[PDB]
RNA sequence: UGAACAGCCUCUAGUUGAUAGAAUAAUGUAGAUAAGGGAAGUCGGCAAAAUAGAUCCGUAACUUCGGGAUAAGGAUUGGC
RNA sequence: CAGUCAAGCGUUCAUAGCGACAUUGCUUUUUGAUUCUUCGAUGUCGGCUCUUCCUAUCAUACCGAAGCAGAAUUCGGUAAGCGUUGGAUUGUUCACCCACUAAUAGGGAACGUGAGCUGGGUUUAGACCGUCGUGAGACAGGUUAGUUUUACCCUACUGAUGAAUGUUACCGCAAUAGUAAUUGAACUUAGUACGAGAGGAACAGUUCAUUCGGAUAAUUGGUUUUUGCGGCUGUCUGAUCA
């Protein structure tokens, strides 16, 4: 199997878990759950959502 | 589908009933396709015949070029936008409903496809896979 | 006049009446056909439904489009402690059917099985099978005359067995007792096997093995009184309907001047005994073993229990059967697993199955992690961890 | 020979197969006649690999191949990649491409020396093609057809292009590729020539409905005699 | 608060009256939400949804020249 | 709706398929005829919903015949097990087109079914037009608006208890009753059999799908009084916190 990464939060996606979304510019996004999927559809920036890997990498928290 | 099927297809969750309008992905000059029928659909009282990705439908061009309007022609669904499950269990969906024009044997009226197509459609129709830019 | 448009009948007439089951343990109405050539073995087993999970396996179907490709499938887990053999019974065959003639019990009966013979256990002198054990502890006098009676008569031998409810996380303390048919050897060999196995435990791998198609017999989940729309699946009446719309409009013609039995009506939904056939065993797990949830490809030592335990059930410290798909009944319910009544080839019942990965994430939410070590490695250190 | 073959009824052989000088790739769900054509014509000198790319029977439109290298999309699994690594000779290099257009047979029309690509590919993918295939690259369209792999059939000796192609585009592409090009049809008039057939230095395989003048044009432009 | 004797909350004053208790089946009455499609339902878009204040831009055919007109159609709005 | 007869048709040849002139029937989904029952009232159109029955079988199963070479088709037998659709117009039944499908067969059950619905039509009282009439008014002529009541009783049906079989508990047997699965596509057989060619099968095998049914909730989606967490408006608790 392959363990994919969340396109919004960077969480690990196990097989059969979450959803996938193909945008009209032929780019693939993978969501581990409906929470990150709905934040993506609400167009929030993952650099400003405090629990994401990209936020913690930006803010040097636990790095 | 029916006649021009290259192999079989697993059941995809039906997302396009009769009366649905989808974008027309090819370069044949048509803008949208209006679904009036699904090939191979069964019979149940009050149930609308619905289409999924890779299905061949009967459609009319509601908006587009006048030599394409006001007649029925076969079409092939290439983008579904209703989420369906594969046998590897990913749930996936596009962001719009889209199809292309074809004859009853399945070869495309147009020549190029804009945007992605599904692999369940590209495996089933080789001309769509031939003119398709990206297959996901 | 005739019905204007044809449509199939709502519901199945062969599952009637849709009433509550007589007991919470469903009856095994038929056992596999005996042949007197195989060794003496049980035909079924008892377990408790624990819950469901997913696996990933590589499909082997030579001709499918998903041949030699990974698929993810839903399996359900049945917790099976080793069952305890107490008692055998023989059945002679009469022109009015099968009839039991004697029952010979084991000597020492445990408290969890003799709680089955009581409604108020806490106020009792516990006098059960005391004079029967007094019939024992002679040499043999009142014992092998009944055993030789079962040998001389009794064309069908069945074994009384009982679960070990105290090994499970259930709070019941009162074991389930059942009859399981023996399907090997002659009548004398059957009763000799039973006599040797009195007061002894039989494990689940002695009766089941991998890639075996089995049947699940259980009572379904109860739902109480239900309207006709969800109980039978009839069409909802339109919105501007006076006096309600979750109904059936015409419940019969003028003649015959009675409501027919075939008309769908409201009543009890669920809690019916069902037998679902052709479920493939993917794993016969051992409870005396770590890395139950590990495969040859995963190879991380984790048990089959998910994070936080099975929801509403608990732990799987005993042996278990991983079986493909859905079985009737909800969690914490007794379920009888039975061998197949026929030999199925089908190129699907003969498929050899080797698992790749078993899901052990939490079912009490959107679990991200399979093991607490993996969760700690991903999240780093926290405030509570110093 | 332009060999008449069908893929279970399909007269498009370039969709289901990829033929180079050094190797051949065929789909796993193929008929005995379809395998027997490549086995008889290619012989034992050239390996034929039954492969699946990204879970799809279509492999010719998914992959772009060369005698020096093979390009596969991102969606190709590790089992398929390892099977291709074992089955293929050590000379060829197999490298995954991470690019949005992701259907490399449609995107790329290539031979041993020179390649035509889709105009809008990424620069990293262009450099990856130039590295792995060792092939100089041009971004060009065939009379406005962006899918140069589907709308051109190319070999070392010559090339077949789209029938509705401007003549000026024909000498421009011929001078750019240093091979003679002919506008023609395959499979009783189907426009998609690269999807219609596969060709290499000594073999061309086409659909059964490809007519005799079309087959004569094929053998003339590819010099298979 | 707000344009406002609108709606919502409060002060003075006045009530705390309308048989109650326990459970939460079906079918109701009243209030709601729904993936994908969007009137295919129906005699008929019945019912519901959508729109909504204010500022700026822009506004057709026709006309009894007064209108149509908030036509249609766009953009903005907090706190400091 | 079905017989019988056989002048003819069918190249030739009554009867493969038909069949004139005659003549014997069956049916009660037509319309009449009659007036028996009901006028101290049996709710009179159509549709929606739902069950069952009939066979005079549209499809599916197995067969017989051909003016059956193959493919397609036609006639007939056992057969009612199983299915028989989505729409535009019209209040309609009916009809007529579009389209899918294996097929879109015909009917009954107080012209099934209004204390099941609806109320478009018809069929009150308002109103307009045309024709007729001096007029009041008339018109199976056209148009528009027009209150659809009651079950808590008995039976039936669906589910639920329960006295009495010395008491109580556990494990069972099985009389009787019900019953369920259905249809298609693709690959291959095979461009094979057959045929002069055009054309072009079938059995076995494999992978899927349609309709139906019984469960189930690992995953995905829906639902939110977990009023669980966060945010936001207005007001009130002097502010802050809450
Ligand atoms: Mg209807
Ligand atoms: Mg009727
Ligand atoms: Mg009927
Ligand atoms: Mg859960």
């Amino acid at each position: 199997m392959k363990v994919e990464i969340d396109s919004f939060s960077g969480a690990k996606i196990y097989p059969g878990r979450g959803t996938l979304f193909v945008r009209g510019d032929s780019k693939i996004f993978r969501f581990q759950n409906s929470k990150s999927a709905s934040l993506f559809k609400q167009r929030k920036n993952p650099r400003r959502i405090a629990w994401t890997v990209l936020f913690r990498k930006h803010h040097k928290k636990g790095i | 589908s029916g006649n021009g099927a290259q192999g079989t297809k697993f059941r995809i969750s039906l997302g396009l009933p009769v009366g649905a309008i989808m974008n027309c992905a090819d370069n044949s000059g048509a803008r949208n396709l209006y679904i009036i029928a699904v090939k191979g659909s069964g019979s149940r009282l009050n149930r609308l015949p619905a289409a999924s990705l890779g299905d061949m439908v009967m459609a009319t061009v509601k908006k587009g070029k006048p030599e394409l309007r006001k007649k029925v022609m076969p079409a092939i669904v290439v983008r579904q936008a209703k989420s369906w499950r594969r046998r590897d269990g990913v749930f996936l969906y596009f962001e719009d409903n889209a199809g292309v024009i074809a004859n009853p044997k399945g070869e495309m009226k147009g020549s190029a496809i804009t945007g992605p197509v599904g692999k369940e459609c590209a495996d089933l129709w080789p001309r769509v896979a031939s003119n398709s830019g990206v297959v996901v | 006049s005739h019905r204007k448009y044809e449509a199939p009948r709502h519901g199945h007439l062969g599952f009637l009446p849709r009433k509550r089951a007589a007991s919470i343990r469903a009856r095994v109405k038929a056992f596999p056909k005996d042949d007197r050539s195989k060794p003496v073995a049980l035909t079924s087993f008892l377990g408790y439904k624990a819950g469901m999970t997913t696996i990933v396996r590589d499909l082997d179907r030579p001709g499918s489009k998903f041949h030699k490709r990974e698929v993810v499938e839903a399996v359900t887990v049945v917790d099976t402690p080793p069952v305890v053999v107490v008692g055998v019974v023989g059945y002679v065959e009469t022109p009015r059917g099968l009839r039991s003639l004697t029952t010979v019990w084991a000597e020492h009966l445990s408290d969890e099985v003799k709680r089955r013979f009581y409604k108020n256990w806490y106020k009792s002198k516990k006098k059960a099978f005391t004079k029967y054990s007094a019939k024992y502890a002679q040499d043999g006098a009142g014992i092998e005359r009944e055993l030789a009676r079962i040998k001389k008569y009794a064309s069908v031998v069945r074994v009384l067995v009982h679960t070990q409810i105290r090994k499970t996380p259930l709070a019941q303390k009162k074991a389930h007792l059942a009859e399981i048919q023996l399907n090997g050897g002659s009548i004398s060999e059957k009763v000799d096997w039973a006599r040797e196995h009195f007061e002894k435990t039989v494990a689940v791998d002695s009766v089941f093995e991998q890639n075996e198609m089995i049947d699940a017999i259980a009572v379904t989940k109860g739902h109480g009184f239900e309207g006709v729309t969800h109980r039978w699946g009839t069409k909802k009446l339109p919105r501007k309907t006076h006096r309600g719309l979750r109904k059936v409009a015409c419940i019969g013609a003028w003649h015959p001047a009675h409501v027919m039995w075939s008309v769908a009506r409201a009543g009890q939904r669920g809690y019916h005994s069902r037998t679902s056939i052709n479920h493939k065993i993917y794993r016969v797990g051992k409870g005396d073993d770590e890395a139950n949830g590990a495969t040859s490809f995963d190879r991380t030592k984790k048990t089959i229990t998910p994070m936080g335990g099975f929801v509403h059930y608990g732990e799987i410290k005993n042996d278990f059967i991983m079986v493909k798909g859905c079985i009737p009944g909800n969690r914490k319910r007794i379920v009888t697993l039975r061998k197949s009544l026929y030999t199925n080839t089908s190129r699907k019942a003969l498929e050899e199955v080797s698992l790749k990965w078993i899901d052990t994430a939490s079912k009490f939410g959107k679990g991200r992690f399979q093991t607490p070590a993996e969760k700690h490695a991903f999240m780093g250190t926290l405030k509570k961890d110093l | 020979m332009a060999t008449r073959t069908q893929f279970e009824n399909s007269n498009e052989i370039g969709v289901f197969s990829k033929l180079t000088n050094t190797y051949c790739l065929v789909a796993v769900g193929g008929s005995e006649n379809f395998y027997s054509a490549f086995e008889a014509e290619l012989g034992d000198a050239i390996p034929i690999v039954h492969t699946t790319i990204a879970g799809t029977r279509i492999i010719g439109r998914m992959t772009a191949g060369n005698r020096r290298g093979l390009l596969v999309p991102t969606q190709t699994t590790d089992q398929e990649l390892q099977h291709l690594r074992n089955s293929l000779p050590d000379s060829v290099k197999i490298q995954r491409v991470e690019e949005r257009l992701s259907a490399l047979g449609n995107v790329i029309c290539c031979n041993d020396y020179v390649a035509l690509v889709h105009p809008d590919i990424d620069r990293e993918t262009e450099e990856l093609i130039s590295d792995v295939l060792g092939v100089e690259v041009f971004r060009q369209t065939i009379s406005g057809n962006i899918l140069v792999g589907s709308y051109c059939s190319l070999s070392n000796q010559g090339g077949l292009v789209h029938p509705q192609t401007s003549v000026q585009d024909q000498e421009e592409l011929s001078s750019l590729l240093q091979v003679p090009l002919v506008a023609g049809t395959v499979n009783r008039g189907s426009s998609v020539v690269g999807a219609g057939m596969v060709v290499n230095d000594y073999l061309a395989v086409t659909g059964l409905d490809t007519t005799a003048p079309e087959l004569s044009v094929i053998e003339s432009i590819f010099r298979l005699q």
